[PDB]
RNA sequence: GGUGAAAUUUUAGUACCUGUGAAGAUGCAGGUUACCCGCGACAGGACGGAAAGACCCCAUGGAGCUUUACUGUAGUUUGAU
RNA sequence: GGUAUGAGUAGCGAAAGACAGGUGAGAAUCCUGUCCACCGUAUGACUAAGGUUUCCUGGGGAAGGCUCGUCCGCCCAGGGUUAGUCGGGACCUAAGCCGAGGCCGAUAGGCGUAGGCGAUGGACAACAGGUUGAUAUUCCUGUACCAGUUGUUUUUGUUUGAGCAAUGGAGGGACGCAGUAGGCUAAGGAAUGCAUGCGAUUGGAAGUGCAUGUCCAAGCAAUGAGUCUUGAGUAGAGUUAAAUGCUUUACUCUUUAAGGACAAGUUGUGACGGGGAGCGAAAUAGUAGCGAAGUUCCUGACGUCACACUGCCAAGAAAAGCUUCUAGUGAGAAAACAACUGCCCGUACCGUAAACCGACACAGGUAGUCGAGGAGAGUAUCCUAAGGUGAGCGAGCGAACUCUCGUUAAGGAACUCGGCAAAAUGACCCCGUAACUUCGGGAGAAGGGGUGCUGACUUCGGUCAGCCGCAGUGAAUAGGCCCAAGCGACUGUUUAUCAAAAACACAGGUCUCUGCAAAAUCGUAAGAUGAAGUAUAGGGGCUGACGCCUGCCCGGUGCUGGA
RNA sequence: CCCAUGUCCAGGUUGAAGGUGCGGUAAAACGCACUGGAGGACCGAACCCACGUACGUUGAAAAGUGCGGGGAUGAGGUGUG
């Protein structure tokens, strides 16, 4: 649930956040931890190559199982997890055999729910079937594109898809932004929705917060000089002043579209949305 | 190294005169003895047990004559601290 | 009122050591030049 | 008593008034005042010092910036091969 | 380059000194003494960096020292830094860096795998005292510990083999923030507890007087406030090969326990030792040397148990050491005792600084630790303790003027662009407290009262009573307030060095791009960031909390689609 | 500006969510106490900052000092690499 700060602060005035409700523990299972350092939106060469990121709190990496491909066994879930490193929770499983592994936690898993995937296993949320395999009209997420590389799309909270049908050795898929497109059949995907459906309403509340998140601040193109932006300069503020707002790189920021005209997947897609 | 070459000479101070008097005896050693290569050029020198030796850097030290300057030269300094029941060194 | 050199042996050395100077082509020319020029130290 | 700089400085035995003059003179003219040398004070003048005016104009000077200025061009894209 | 002018002028860098005696050619300035004064969450004690001989001793007085100089961080001549245990290496890894082959590229080279390097982190064996002019957890004394070596004795194992043991399976190491409880111990305070020394002429005091001191390791042994943790068994799956190790699925019993794992500290031993008020020698200093007491009570640590517990969201390194498991390796192992072995580098000195960064023996800057007493919430404040300091020009005079500071009759903002500046407020307790509000606030609103001392009495906070002063947080240090308008919601951020704002940011809003080899960006490329992310995500534009709202125009220009 | 790894923030104050008890109710909402200890929370040293003013302006200082001033558990300060 949404737990809604009283006004104590102006800084809290407004702000909300998740309980951690489905939350079961916060004990992370040692072995299944990485490290990543903050890269600050810095590459190789050290330059920023991505503004607005760095700062905020340390993390370590949970290693999802995004493949699901050990068939022979079930999976109990064990515990719902906060993962630093994604919207969606991450669930604890314990495969009959010793294996341990995290998955990200479908809307509706319950601690104590036992997984299976293969193509034999029931269409039953956190059950991971081949596309071939799942009836029509039915809620996945976690969908890899390639055989065995692991589920790629329909990750994030509150995420979901819906098969449509099938044409060749192709499934027909509705993607969380709308778009329809054929994904191999014999591309994995997991039955439901990603949980942590309420991810999406919390109030941040207040900069410092955001900071927290490794976000760091936007500086508006409007209020630069004419060197740092195409939008910079002008006495007092000034509108847009061009023929369409643009980038930091003069690319057009409403409307144009970014996409290869070209692309190898434009075969691939139906329908397409955003 | 030969063992021969490994010490150089005595140290006579005020400060190695007194340590004597505890038998230990300080020399000038090779720059790039350690302390058991001392041990063994001492024995083999002068027939006596070694006990402990205690070893020093002497940095350069700087130093001007009329209108040159320069640094003397860098020092490696032995505290050679013989048993009980051995002889002497008599220098 | 904190200047502009704060001195660090460490430093000194990674920045403009010797082997900082040989370890790029670039380097190796400012040591070629300090020599040229008979500089009586060539790095720092 | 001890120690001891600096900016400045063509040489200077370096008054006032009215006038004159590159048109606002300690220095020129006429007249007036004024024994020689300092010390503590004050700043009216020396168009005082400091900076080869920044305002203004000019130089077929410079630089940064803009765009439906000109000419190009990275990138992007389309076709042929 | 030399030398003038200004000049014998500005300046001599934030502060207390005085006198006696000494030294010496010469002394306000060097030494000694005495009193005085200054710092004391320090101007004390450590230590990292940095410096790099500045440390010590003996000489010196050209230059340096803003004066002087007999003196000095200066000059000359000698000397000084001692470690198996401290810090670093022969241990470990982070960021980052390097990078066999490799990938990429006019050249040059760029990137990058294995593999390494790399602490600011992990791991890791001794302490107290003494000693020198100068070093000491390094030397010495006492008493330890860690790794290993040789030998002696004792046990048991010789291939149905104890033991050793992986680079392999594992476990472990291993981690955030906030909040208070609790335990222990530094530490602090008190005392007619104890010890030692004293009776003080300036009126009084031999007792409830004064001054001083009032306990000590590591190791070892024994315990220990406490802390955390369910413990089994059956059947199965697993753990690239194996396992008795470890992971795990089910299922029986147990779980106010039980067993296990940890633990500050305490007691004893170390210690017949060492320190210790003080007393105090000679053959010339307070130095040998000698040496008393070590109790109680009060306070009591975010120091430690210990990130133990609780809560929180933003969810909080790695690797080795280590411990196990077999696989392998094995003929010998282990214990006790004795003797013995253990390398390199740093280890002086300054270090809120005259010895570092600031051209200066410069009012600046410099990470970390300890940092006492009274009053006090306190590391504030004032005065002091331990300790340190009197700060490198002085002597007069007591004009203007300038600076810094104190007091002012009556008036009280008349000043001025403007109450700039100053004045006033200020602590604690109590009474009381408006519009407005997003119901939190606004508030410490406002406006008022009390505060010392001494007895009596107490429900321990007062109450009653008395007393003194102009005045009782009697000094120091701790808001001025209120009404109203603009702008920005707010805490934040900014033009280092003339602008701190109404500017930026912000949470929120909206638009748009992006289906993942995403868009976007760095790059010729390879390779990266975005992301070990995946449309509730990521990029870009604009707006800028919240509340109420956001109308009309698509002709133009862009974008999107069409074709 | 960022990365990895350390470290610092005297002492007071306020009293969010949650919890408990007793009221209330068919059950509730909800009211009152207590407990609880949230916050780019409050007052205030260190620490960081730099708002006013005087002074300085051949400075003690190539930007400071004096007296006041803001932040001071954070979008915090700061060390090492
Ligand atoms: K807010
Ligand atoms: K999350
Ligand atoms: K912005
Ligand atoms: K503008
Ligand atoms: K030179
Ligand atoms: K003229
Ligand atoms: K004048
Ligand atoms: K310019
Ligand atoms: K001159
Ligand atoms: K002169
Ligand atoms: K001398
Ligand atoms: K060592
Ligand atoms: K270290
Ligand atoms: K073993
Ligand atoms: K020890
Ligand atoms: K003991
Ligand atoms: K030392
Ligand atoms: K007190
Ligand atoms: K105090
Ligand atoms: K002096
Ligand atoms: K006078
Ligand atoms: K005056
Ligand atoms: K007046
Ligand atoms: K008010
Ligand atoms: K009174
Ligand atoms: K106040
Ligand atoms: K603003
Ligand atoms: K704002
Ligand atoms: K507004
Ligand atoms: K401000
Ligand atoms: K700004
Ligand atoms: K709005
Ligand atoms: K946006
Ligand atoms: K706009
Ligand atoms: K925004
Ligand atoms: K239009
Ligand atoms: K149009
Ligand atoms: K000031
Ligand atoms: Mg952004
Ligand atoms: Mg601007
Ligand atoms: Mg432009
Ligand atoms: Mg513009
Ligand atoms: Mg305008
Ligand atoms: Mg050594
Ligand atoms: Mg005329
Ligand atoms: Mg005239
Ligand atoms: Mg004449
Ligand atoms: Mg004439
Ligand atoms: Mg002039
Ligand atoms: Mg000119
Ligand atoms: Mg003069
Ligand atoms: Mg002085
Ligand atoms: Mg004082
Ligand atoms: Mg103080
Ligand atoms: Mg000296
Ligand atoms: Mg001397
Ligand atoms: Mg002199
Ligand atoms: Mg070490
Ligand atoms: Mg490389
Ligand atoms: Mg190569
Ligand atoms: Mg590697
Ligand atoms: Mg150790
Ligand atoms: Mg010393
Ligand atoms: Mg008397
Ligand atoms: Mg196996
Ligand atoms: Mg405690
Ligand atoms: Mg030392
Ligand atoms: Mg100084
Ligand atoms: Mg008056
Ligand atoms: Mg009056
Ligand atoms: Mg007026
Ligand atoms: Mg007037
Ligand atoms: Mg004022
Ligand atoms: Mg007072
Ligand atoms: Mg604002
Ligand atoms: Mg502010
Ligand atoms: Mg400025
Ligand atoms: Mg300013
Ligand atoms: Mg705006
Ligand atoms: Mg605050
Ligand atoms: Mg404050
Ligand atoms: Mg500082
Ligand atoms: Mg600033
Ligand atoms: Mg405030």
């Amino acid at each position: 649930a949404i737990k809604k700060y009283k006004p104590t602060t102006n800084g809290r005035r407004n702000m909300t956040s998740s309980d951690f409700a489905e939350i079961t523990t916060s004990t992370p299972e040692k072995s299944l931890l990485q490290p990543l350092k903050n890269n600050a939106g810095r590459n190789n060469n050290g330059r920023i190559t991505v503004r607005h990121q760095g700062g905020g709190h340390k993390r370590q990496y949970r290693v999802i199982d995004f493949k699901r491909n050990k068939d022979n066994v079930a999976a109990v879930v064990k515990t719902i997890e906060y993962d630093p490193n994604r919207s969606a929770n991450i669930a604890l499983v314990h495969y009959e055999d010793g294996v341990k592994a995290y998955i990200l936690a479908p809307k509706g898993l319950e601690v104590g729910m036992r997984l299976v995937s293969g193509p034999e296993a029931d269409i039953k949320v956190g059950n991971a079937l081949p596309l071939e395999n799942i009836p029509v009209g039915t809620v996945i997420h976690n969908i890899e594109m390639k055989p065995g590389k692991g589920g790629q799309l329909i990750r994030s909270a509150g995420t979901s898809a819906q098969v449509l049908g099938k044409e060749g050795k192709y499934v027909l898929i509705r993607l969380n932004s709308g778009e329809v497109r054929m994904i191999l059949a014999t591309c994995r995907a997991t039955i439901g929705s990603v949980g942590n459906e309420q991810h999406e309403l919390i109030n941040i509340g207040k900069a410092g917060r955001s900071r927290w998140m490794r976000k760091r601040p936007t500086v508006r193109g409007s209020v630069m000089n004419p060197n740092d932006h195409p939008h910079g300069g002008g006495e007092g503020k000034t509108p847009i002043g061009r023929k369409a707002p643009v980038s930091p790189w003069g690319q057009p920021a409403i409307g144009y579209k970014t996409r290869n005209k070209k692309a190898k997947s434009d075969k691939l897609i139906v329908r397409r949305r955003t | 190294m030969e063992l021969l070459d490994v010490i150089k000479r005595p140290v006579i101070t005020e400060k190695s005169m007194l340590a004597m008097d505890e038998k230990k005896y300080t020399f000038e050693v090779d720059t790039r003895a350690n302390k058991t290569l001392v041990k063994q050029a001492v024995e083999s020198a002068f027939d006596v047990k070694v006990a402990n030796v205690n070893i020093l850097n002497v940095r350069p030290k700087f130093k001007r004559m009329g209108k040159y300057a320069g640094y003397t030269k860098k020092r490696r300094k032995a505290i050679v601290t013989l048993t009980e029941d051995s002889k002497e060194i008599q220098l | 009122m904190k200047r502009t050199y704060q001195p660090n042996k460490r430093k000194r050395q990674k920045v403009h050591g010797f082997r900082k100077r040989m370890s790029t082509k670039n380097g190796r020319r400012v040591l070629a030049s300090r020599r040229r020029k008979g500089r009586k130290v060539i790095s720092a």
